[PDB]
């Protein structure tokens, strides 16, 4: 029997590379084997951990292999998940190799205000194509916004409940604490004065006029009790460019 | 906030308590899940020469959520405390801290994640540790619920914590169900074994 991390199959052998980790995007392929046995390799984001089999397992969603025989693959750390490209590549929308697209894997799309008045969703439309994860032939990409995995292992990174928020980095985190960093592992609570009560939210909502938020992550504004009155100039909503 | 009529001064609200509205009758106290407390809260002290108040400084405006990994059970509290060793708060501002879910375990004081099980360890609701699956049983999958008997003409693996079932060899015979391998002796039999 081939050792385990090959494989030996009449039809096909070798290995097909990560598309994702080369600027053309088509996958090299390549035949590395074994030196004693001769069989071939198991190619990237695949693992063969018994002794002897035909084709190689792909790895299950929330793990990744990234060197030719594996044996096994190992989960991915917290804040990461398995999704096909890095964090860039399914967050973009241009293209750089007209033959096939690459790296446009719109599989990011979030509903929101966008620039001018009008209120598009989602944000970016179509059939989405790039939603694999299984196959996590690199290394583990980054959470999108809104979304996190507190636990390693996950199959899905899973979005934030409502009234908190998960910004796309700290930098960019318009309406955050000075203390506190982003990872991909929390979900921090909307800020006082703010709600939200969408899933997978990467910014909270400002209250509008006539309304007020005395709590923090409060998954809905408070309507203004007759009496008393709320309204701010400068509150708005957060617009998404494009 | 002030509740007696003609006063020279309002009054701070208390730690465990806050005013989030202008000109509160009796001050609110924190629900359960939050917590307020500033130290530097005073009310004011009366200059008995001037009967003059000084000193006042506000207290608690909102309450506080309680971050991830800790929860409060009960209301007119200052602080949180960590949540109990095999449960877990994943949230923020939570009442009462759910326990882990069955095949998980947590050995950890104030975790906000509930590990999961390894292969042939079973857990229930809470735990403190995964629970080493008994003689005769096997738990083939990490975070299992419960491990099942081995099936008649099968043996376990193991003698404790069973990984796998593996069928009784040629010339061999399993009569009951929950057989299992003993290291003791040849391995391929047990007390109920093949
Ligand atoms: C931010 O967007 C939210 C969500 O669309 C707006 O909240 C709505 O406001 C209208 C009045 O303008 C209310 O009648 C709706 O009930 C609100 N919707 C929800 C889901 O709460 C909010 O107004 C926007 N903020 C600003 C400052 O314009
Ligand atoms: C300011 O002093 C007043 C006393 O005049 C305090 O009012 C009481 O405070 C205790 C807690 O120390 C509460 O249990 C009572 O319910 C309060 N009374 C009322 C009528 O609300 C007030 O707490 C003081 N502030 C501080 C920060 O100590």
């Amino acid at each position: 029997k081939c050792p385990p991390g090959t494989y030996r199959n009449t039809w096909f052998s070798g290995q097909l590379g990560s598309p994702f980790i080369t600027a053309d995007g088509v996958p090299v392929a390549t035949t590395l084997t074994e030196l004693g046995s001769g069989c071939s390799q198991c190619p990237p984001g695949t693992y063969a951990p018994t002794f002897g089999m035909s084709v190689c397992l792909p790895c299950p969603a929330g793990t990744f292999a990234s060197a030719p025989g594996a044996t096994a693959c190992q989960q991915c750390k917290p804040g990461t998940n398995s999704l096909m490209g890095d964090r860039t590549q399914q967050m973009a929308l241009v293209v750089t190799n007209a033959a096939n697209d690459f790296p446009a894997l719109r599989a990011y799309t979030i509903s929101g205000m966008v620039a001018g008045p009008a209120y598009a969703k989602p944000i970016v439309t179509g059939p989405d194509t790039n939603f694999f994860m299984a196959g996590k032939s690199e290394t583990c990409s980054t959470n999108l916004p809104g979304y996190y995995t507190d636990v390693d292992g996950l199959p899905i990174q899973l979005p934030c409940k409502p009234g908190t928020f998960m910004p796309f980095d700290t930098a960019t985190a318009n309406l955050l604490d000075t203390g506190l960093t982003v990872d991909g592992t929390q979900c921090y609570t909307c800020q006082t004065g703010t709600f939200n009560d969408e899933f997978s939210q990467p910014v909270c909502k400002a209250c509008w006029s006539g309304s007020f938020a005395s709590k923090r992550g409060l998954p809905t504004c408070e309507i203004a009790q007759p009496g008393t009155f709320t309204n701010v100039a400068a509150a708005a909503n957060a617009t998404f460019n494009t | 906030f002030n509740d007696e009529f003609s006063q020279p001064v309002c009054k701070a609200c208390w730690s465990g308590s806050f005013a989030s509205k202008r000109g509160l009758p009796t001050c609110e106290i924190a629900q359960p899940g939050t917590f307020t407390n500033v130290a530097a809260a005073a009310n004011a002290t009366f200059n008995t020469a001037t009967l003059i108040p000084t000193g006042l400084v506000k207290g608690a405006q909102a309450p506080t959520p309680c971050g991830m990994g800790y929860f409060q059970s009960s209301a007119e509290t200052t602080t949180c405390t960590a949540c109990a060793v095999g449960t877990y708060a994943d949230q923020a501002g939570l009442a009462a801290c759910k326990p882990c879910q069955p095949g998980r375990y947590q050995n950890s004081i104030g975790q906000r994640v509930c590990k999961p099980c390894d292969m042939g360890t079973y857990s229930r609701y809470g735990g403190e540790l995964c629970t080493k699956c008994p003689a005769g049983t096997v738990a083939s999958k990490t975070g299992s619920s419960q491990c099942t008997p081995c099936a008649a003409g099968f043996y376990a693996n193991a003698p404790d914590s069973a990984t796998s079932c593996r069928a009784c060899p040629r010339g061999y015979y399993g009569p009951y169900s929950g057989a299992y391998a003993d290291n003791l002796g040849d391995e391929f039999e047990g007390p109920r074994g093949c």
